[PDB]
């Protein structure tokens, strides 16, 4: 029953210091090895460093001057630092745990994904997608919640505290020229469920501490 | 060639190693280099020991998987990976000569 | 410093058809005549998934379909009939020597038949009309191939630089996706104009579909 967890700032000031921390359960880091990797979004995985439970410490080539890798067996956490912060550098960043030999990397974190940015954290408007109307013939009808302004990513959206997941479509976010993001999360459901079942949108951006839940239906 | 440069690793090692993990005992008999891979496959984030097992794997080319034991039969004496070590270094010294 | 370099970078193939991926390797990952390298699944939203490990094999709970060969510098994943659920960005790394490595990844698709996007369009709520902008919303749902042209239409005048699309990944049920296009308008631009149209254009289309509304309800 072995779990990685990554925690760190959502945000980080361009040229600052990032500092991740992975914390692990289920194995003691005196006999278990960490690696962190990371991923722009969009692009490749890129292998950062690497902690071995005995003590060995390996860098990524190109960013070594940069990194710091390190533990505390007690708390039993890895620890990562990146200094000089780019926004190049946005990525979502995992700590993944060896497997036995020959280690490839068997158990991973959810990853957390770190922005680099000048800009301010800002908590969403949440706003009902709704039609204006529906055709008596239509047998699926669609809803949903429109995540504005926020910044940065990520938002989480779930319907019906989790319990409806068929049909829905949450979209990768925009950039607005604003600088701020904007999501649209979806659900179509039979036509014959509305009125009856209620449909909420539970929306969660970490980076403000912004949890909205809201009720959809037409006007 | 292959057989002394695996006798300079265990040496080069025994220079604690793994500390709290524990493996089985091996029989060394019949060529058992099966049997030390299977041992040594059960350790843990010990990058001390991965050219052992990289080199072991050069002489057992077989699938050997963690938890899943062919070549191990005497499964009762666990021991530090030091003393181990020091038993699979007294065999290896003996099929040189 | 081992590059790995995997070819072609996406692959679409029939459900149920054989897939191949290729990784290639700057120097040997060879040691001891066993190939430290290893394969990765990684699904949209979530982390890699080990699926082989020593070029060959099979992490435990992997379908069986999955397989690994190669050695040296040459590496390739097969997958002997390509499920709905395995669409996915595949990886190939290394641990022969450090630092340790990962390929550019390649991108697996399923070819299906072609389907229609069902069109939905969604006013501004009276909630943001308050705050001074209007978000008008066009949804194509479940559609098959990804390419689509939504045009924006607001009292039939083409708009142009005022909306933006946003596109799922292959779902890994029915392999079809979704798109949302958002037209953003002031609320001042929002009230001077009545009808707010959505024209959409696709392959399972043999004429563009066309969802609007009337600001102030009709």
């Amino acid at each position: 029953q072995v779990t990685l967890r990554e925690s760190g700032p959502a945000l980080v000031k361009p040229t600052q210091t990032l500092t991740l921390t992975c914390t692990v359960s289920g194995f003691s880091l005196s006999a278990y090895s960490v690696n962190w990797i990371r991923q722009p979004p969009g692009k490749a995985l890129e292998w950062l460093a690497m902690i071995w439970g005995d003590g060995k410490i390996v860098y990524n080539s190109a960013l070594k001057s940069r990194l710091t890798i390190s533990k505390d067996t007690s708390k039993n956490q890895v620890v990562l630092t990146m200094t000089n912060m780019d926004p190049v550098d946005t990525a979502t960043y995992y700590c993944a745990g060896d497997g036995y030999y020959p280690y490839a990397m068997d158990n991973w974190g959810q990853g957390s994904l770190v922005t680099v940015s000048s800009a301010s954290t800002k908590g969403p408007s949440v706003f009902p997608l709704a039609p204006c109307s529906r055709s008596t013939s239509e047998s699926t009808a669609a809803l949903g919640c429109l995540v504005k302004d926020y910044f940065p990513e990520p938002v989480t959206v779930s319907w019906n505290s989790g319990a409806l997941t068929s049909g829905v479509h949450t979209f990768p976010a925009v950039l607005q020229s604003s600088g701020l993001y904007s999501l649209s999360s979806v659900v179509t459901v039979p036509s014959s469920s509305l009125g009856t079942k209620t449909y909420t949108c539970n929306v969660d951006h970490k980076p403000s501490n912004t949890k909205v839940d809201k009720r959809v239906e037409s006007k | 060639t292959a057989l002394r440069e695996l006798i300079e690793e265990l040496v080069n090692i025994t220079q604690p190693l793994c500390n709290g993990s524990m493996v089985w005992s091996i029989n060394l008999t019949a060529g058992m280099y099966c049997a030390a891979l299977e041992s040594l496959i059960n350790v843990s984030g010990c990058s001390a020991i991965e050219k052992t097992q990289r080199m072991l794997s050069g002489f057992c080319p077989h699938k050997v998987s963690a938890g899943q034991f062919s070549s191990l039969h005497v499964r009762d004496t666990k021991i530090e990976v030091a003393q181990f070590v020091k038993d699979l270094l007294l065999h290896l010294k003996k099929l040189f000569r | 410093d081992i590059v790995m370099t995997q070819s072609p970078d996406s692959l679409s193939v029939s459900l149920g058809e054989r897939a191949t991926i290729n990784c290639r390797a700057s120097k040997s990952v060879d040691s001891y005549g066993n190939s430290f390298m290893h394969w990765y699944q990684q699904k949209p939203g979530q982390p890699p998934k080990l699926l082989i490990y020593l070029a060959s094999n099979l992490e435990s709970g992997v379908p069986d379909r999955f397989s690994g060969s190669g050695s040296g510098t040459d590496f390739t994943l097969t997958i002997s009939s390509l499920q709905a659920e395995d669409v996915a960005v595949y990886y190939c790394q290394q641990n022969n020597e450090d630092p340790r490595t990962f390929g550019g990844g390649t991108k697996v698709e399923i070819k299906r038949t072609v389907a229609a996007p069902s069109v939905f369009i969604f006013p501004p709520s009276d909630e943001q009309l308050k705050s001074g902008t209007a978000s008008v919303v066009c949804l194509l749902n479940n559609f098959y191939p990804r390419e689509a042209k939504v045009q924006w239409k607001v009292d039939n005048a083409l708009q142009s630089g005022n909306s933006q699309e946003s596109v799922t990944e292959q779902d890994s049920k029915d392999s079809t996706y979704s798109l949302s296009s958002t037209l953003t308008l002031s609320k001042a631009d929002y009230e001077k104009h009545k009808v707010y149209a959505c024209e959409v254009t696709h392959q399972g289309l043999s004429s563009p579909v066309t969802k609007s509304f009337n600001r102030g309800e009709c």
